[PDB]
RNA sequence: AUAGGUUUGGUCCUAGCCUUUCUAUUAGCUCUUAGUAAGAUUACACAUGCAAGCAUCCCCGUUCCAGUGAGUUCACCCUCUAAAUCACCACGAUCAAAAGGGACAAGCAUCAAGCACGCAGCAAUGCAGCUCAAAACGCUUAGCCUAGCCACACCCCCACGGGAAACAGCAGUGAUUAACCUUUAGCAAUAAACGAAAGUUUAACUAAGCUAUACUAACCCCAGGGUUGGUCAAUUUCGUGCCAGCCACCGCGGUCACACGAUUAACCCAAGUCAAUAGAAGCCGGCGUAAAGAGUGUUUUAGAUCACAAUAAAGCUAAAACUCACCUGAGUUGUAAAAAACUCCAGUUGACACAAAAUAGACUACGAAAGUGGCUUUAACAUAUCUGAACACACAAUAGCUAAGACCCAAACUGGGAUUAGAUACCCCACUAUGCUUAGCCCUAAACCUCAACAGUUAAAUCAACAAAACUGCUCGCCAGAACACUACGAGCCACAGCUUAAAACUCAAA
RNA sequence: ACAUUUAACUAAAACCCCUACGCAUUUAUAUAGAGGAGACAAGUCGUAGUAAGUGUACUGGAAAGUGCACUUGGAC
């Protein structure tokens, strides 16, 4: 582009950054609606422990439960952080272990 | 690389190399020059190289350019009193034009030095305040004075917790 | 079905155009439209 | 950025994503002492106690300080000039409103027109003007340019009036949020108010309380968190066996797992660690083939320095068809071979187009492009700087659509003949729209030399590759991962499932 | 819509208007129904001639084809 065209267009206008599943917040409180398991996309195979939660914003979202063994039931309160589960398409929220009802993974 | 011919012209160093600071009387400067013709060649360079520097040093002075309206290139300065100053620049080099306009309507070096000295007085070294305005924030930074409690805890005797 | 949707949209466009035209003379102070004014149907052949 | 990982069987190029760095908040786990700084998520609702008095009565102050960030170009400069302080006989300085002039955030042009937004006159009134693609008008977002400033003070912009009964003063509470400080003391210092003054008052402030949020310093005993496949510093033994599980990207896990779990050891940082989130750091690069030169030309406001085969008209026709007529024959057409069809058929001869224009042309011309190749004639092929538009002004092959006309031949469709074992869509016959003329539409092409227009150079290392040797100056147009998408919506169009302009969400680590 | 009174050997008193908002207007949310995009799903799931194209228009013996023009990013 010529100098006249650069002057006319002006400085580059970076588009506003996209808000993620947490809406630009570190964590979100949620109420567990139902628990289930999902299968990975294929290079892999597993039964990934997931749960659907209604977030404090009111939206329902699917979240992954990390670690070996969880005791989440309906109506329980959890804290969900960001970070995609690479194996599960569309699962962009993760439950925080050791907060509210979701306890730490039991030793061994 | 930087676009255009002579990209040095679009650097703040080059723009600040200008040596013409007009007196407060000069309000408008019209530059009538010819795109072609050897006799106005220097005038063309004056437009190409020196008008940016003049404008940078004189932001509030209206500079306007005109092309191929008269047989010869010239400059006209309009003053606050209504007086007009005409400077014929045909057959002159751009350096000659710069030197001439500096001589006839430019502040001399003595006046500029006086202005700089007047500026210096504003930033009094003894004043304490933000770095943006002052050399020091607080007298605690002066050697020999009682230091800041952030770095050197004050002795128990001069602190209110142990004076109460 | 796209004909019905399209003609409904054209009707809504005509209604919007008439509403804006009305807004103008209402704001200007005229209680009614300019004497002898009639909004043409520009979005229908 | 001193960069690095990742597309492929492989190389090169282009291009996105991610890593390494520095801060802030929150979460997990873990936390010893001292000094300092800082400290609700919410303009939601607030129990309780305090936060404005002073003073011989008048006045003065409570319009300040303190708080919040809801709204949002009221803050800055100049002119003029109130109120205020001091001169206080004013001369005038300082400070600073109202008014006039100028300046002043971000995103969206799919917000492109606003609709009275100007001028002249003492007025009556006259003129028809004013803003705007150099962004008017409009929608959305946000306190700002921080010795501080602006705005607000429960809401109705405002507060006569109404809702209704107000902590966005300090401490404190409820609800809410990922977000969580004491219902301390004193006016001893400074500041403010008042007083002639000694002085009085002040949740400003000062001195304390709480909190790893941060900085500084320490510690006799006292170390935790994360990590160990590569990027990237650092794994022994077992357990499990595509399960359980793990990863920021690439990826690991199917009986020898340095990648999961435990354990050992090691690495980094350390009273912290680092999981999530949010910032810090972005186009002087490109457009034949990767995204990008959008079919052609002109000009505006501006910027730059380079100052014979065109097209419209009229006429005309040499071959070959069709049709008509005589003479002759019984067959003609059709193909790999046939059947249908025709026999008002066929051969010679003569007459005879609103159709198409052998040879020349092995030429390479004309025209802006699209296009233009039978003959004659009449008009006729812009501009003595260059650039200059999806939209302005004029054009745009073929196909397609309105009205009329012509019809030899060709021919989408439509019928019929012939064909395997679901025939030939394909071959044969007949015949439409259409190909032609006249007056209007439609506005698309592999509209391509897949090379934007002008001016210049051949010296350099020629140069990613291929294409078509490599470049320079200047201008306009256009492009910033893939797909969604030659799409949806908006807008415009003689177009009506048509054309032009042209997104977003979800998804992926590539393409 | 609406109006100059008292007073005046020092000087003063007195002063107060009524009308709006709607079947108007802007944007947004919710609801019947309809339609797209992506997801090449995971396997103790299955298997031994007519050159290319770009525009258009048509197709009722359509596993693709045809008509007209154009391109070589084909062959000779
Ligand atoms: S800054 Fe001066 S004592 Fe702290
Ligand atoms: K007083
Ligand atoms: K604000
Ligand atoms: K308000
Ligand atoms: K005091
Ligand atoms: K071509
Ligand atoms: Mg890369
Ligand atoms: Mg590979
Ligand atoms: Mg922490
Ligand atoms: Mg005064
Ligand atoms: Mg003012
Ligand atoms: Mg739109
Ligand atoms: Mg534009
Ligand atoms: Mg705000
Ligand atoms: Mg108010
Ligand atoms: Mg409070
Ligand atoms: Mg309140
Ligand atoms: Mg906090
Ligand atoms: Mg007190
Ligand atoms: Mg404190
Ligand atoms: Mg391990
Ligand atoms: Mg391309
Ligand atoms: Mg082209
Ligand atoms: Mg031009
Ligand atoms: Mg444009
Ligand atoms: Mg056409
Ligand atoms: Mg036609
Ligand atoms: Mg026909
Ligand atoms: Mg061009
Ligand atoms: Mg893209
Ligand atoms: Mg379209
Ligand atoms: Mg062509």
């Amino acid at each position: 582009a010529t100098l006249n065209q650069m002057h006319r267009l002006g400085p580059p206008k970076r588009p506003p950054r996209k808000l993620g599943p947490t809406e630009g917040r570190p964590q979100l409180k949620g109420v567990v609606l139902c628990t289930f398991t999902r299968k990975p996309k294929k290079p892999n195979s597993a039964n990934r422990k997931c749960c659907r939660v209604r977030l404090s914003t009111g939206r329902e979202a699917v979240c992954f439960i990390p670690g070996e063994g969880h005791t989440l039931q309906e109506h329980q309160i959890v804290l969900v952080e960001g970070g995609r589960t690479q194996d599960l398409p569309g699962v962009k929220l993760t439950v925080v272990r050791g907060k509210y009802d979701c306890g730490h993974v039991q030793k061994k | 690389p930087m676009k255009g011919r002579f990209p040095i012209r679009r650097t703040l160093q080059y723009l600040s190399q200008g040596n013409v600071v007009f007196k407060d009387s000069v309000k408008v400067m019209t530059v009538n020059y010819n795109t072609h013709g050897e006799l106005g060649e220097g005038a063309r360079k004056f437009v190409f190289f020196n008008i940016p520097q003049i404008q940078y040093k004189n932001p509030w002075v209206q500079i306007m350019m005109f092309k191929n309206m008269t047989p010869s290139p010239f400059l006209r300065f309009y003053l606050d009193s209504g007086e007009q100053v005409l400077v014929d620049v045909e057959t002159k080099s751009n350096k000659e034009i710069m030197e001439h306009i500096r001589k006839i309507l430019g502040k001399n070096e003595e006046t500029l030095r006086e202005e700089e000295e007047e500026k210096k007085q504003l930033s009094h070294p003894a004043n304490f305040g933000p770095r943006k305005y002052c050399l020091r924030e607080c007298i605690c930074e002066v050697e020999g004075q009682v230091p800041c409690p952030s770095l050197v805890p004050l002795p128990k005797e001069m602190r209110g917790k142990y004076k109460a | 079905l796209r004909r019905k949707v399209q003609e409904g949209r054209l009707r809504r466009k005509q209604i919007k155009f008439e509403k804006d035209l009305r807004r103008i003379w209402l704001k200007a102070g005229l209680k009614e439209a300019p004497e002898g004014w009639q909004t043409p149907k520009i979005y229908l052949r």
